[PDB]
């Protein structure tokens, strides 16, 4: 019931927004993982590891430069904007929201939201592998080696571009190779990061989970502890739940969630 | 510290 879903809202003093893969694919975004989520011959969990990097950096390289090239040609989608102008309103009344997101898009940074968790990292972050200085970076191309590299196609052949010509660390005394600033399989999540999380789970008295599901990872660590403080909490996922059935409203969450924030 | 996606 939206009535009761939006009498809550109209109350809540702290909201905090989770929000999964299902926001970033409703912006044309690919994933790579499901069927479709094929890079040349190898799917994310192939190569989103420091076991493929170390052992491959120019192709782990070609795949993040596909990837944030193509971000380009994708813009934020409804619930995107809806979520951010929610924010700015709410904010301007004493009232807080807050993203945690598992996405590397920045789509939530480039609809307008400001109070972002990105639990994952980001595309457009490096980190060196040296020194460890992390920094934002939105050049096309990273650096020129990569110029026109990364093409999808399975039989597009390798770039294989010599270590040294890959991103490096911009302190001409360091000069390190460049990571994507992205946490991988097989790698922690920031503590740092977490306990933040953890202060705004706390606090918050209404909490939405956008484009995943509150049962499944990360939103499973951290939505029960939500829900045992009493909070309510709202689904908006393309997911079915069954028929023997906190709110859940099925479909896009680019046409439920801007009536639903309204 | 917590592993992404528990591991899995
Ligand atoms: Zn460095």
């Amino acid at each position: 019931d939206l009535t009761a879903f939006r009498e809550h809202f109209a109350k809540a003093k702290h909201i905090a927004i989770i929000t999964g893969a299902g926001v970033s694919a409703e912006s044309g975004v690919p994933t790579f993982r499901g069927p479709g989520g094929f890079w040349r011959k190898w799917q994310a969990q192939d190569l989103a590891t420091p076991e493929a990097f170390s052992r491959d950096p120019s192709l782990v390289w070609e795949f993040y430069h596909y990837r944030r090239e193509v971000m380009r040609s994708k813009m934020p989608n409804p619930a995107h904007l809806a979520i951010a102008e929610c924010e700015a309103r709410l904010g301007q009344q004493g009232r807080s929201v807050v993203i945690i997101t598992q996405n590397i898009d920045e789509l939530h940074h480039r609809a307008g939201s400001k109070h972002v968790y990105e639990i994952h990292g980001s595309l457009f972050k490096t980190r060196c592998m040296s020194c460890g200085e992390v920094k934002a970076n939105h050049k096309s191309p990273i650096c020129p080696a990569l110029d026109g590299k990364g093409a999808p196609d399975p039989n597009t052949k390798e770039a294989r571009i010599p270590v040294e010509l890959l991103p490096r660390c911009e302190r001409k005394s360091c000069n390190g190779l460049l990571r994507p600033h992205v946490v991988w399989f097989g790698e922690t999540l920031d503590s740092d990061i977490l306990t933040a999380v953890e202060r705004e789970l706390e606090k918050c008295d209404l909490c939405l989970v956008v484009g995943t599901s509150s049962i499944v990872y990360p939103a499973a660590m951290f939505a029960p502890q939500v829900a045992s403080r009493g909070v309510p909490v709202a689904e908006f996922n393309m997911e079915c739940t069954p028929a023997t059935q906190k709110y859940h409203f099925e479909g896009p969450c680019g046409s439920t969630l801007p009536p639903a924030l309204e | 510290g917590v592993l992404k996606e528990y591991g899995v």
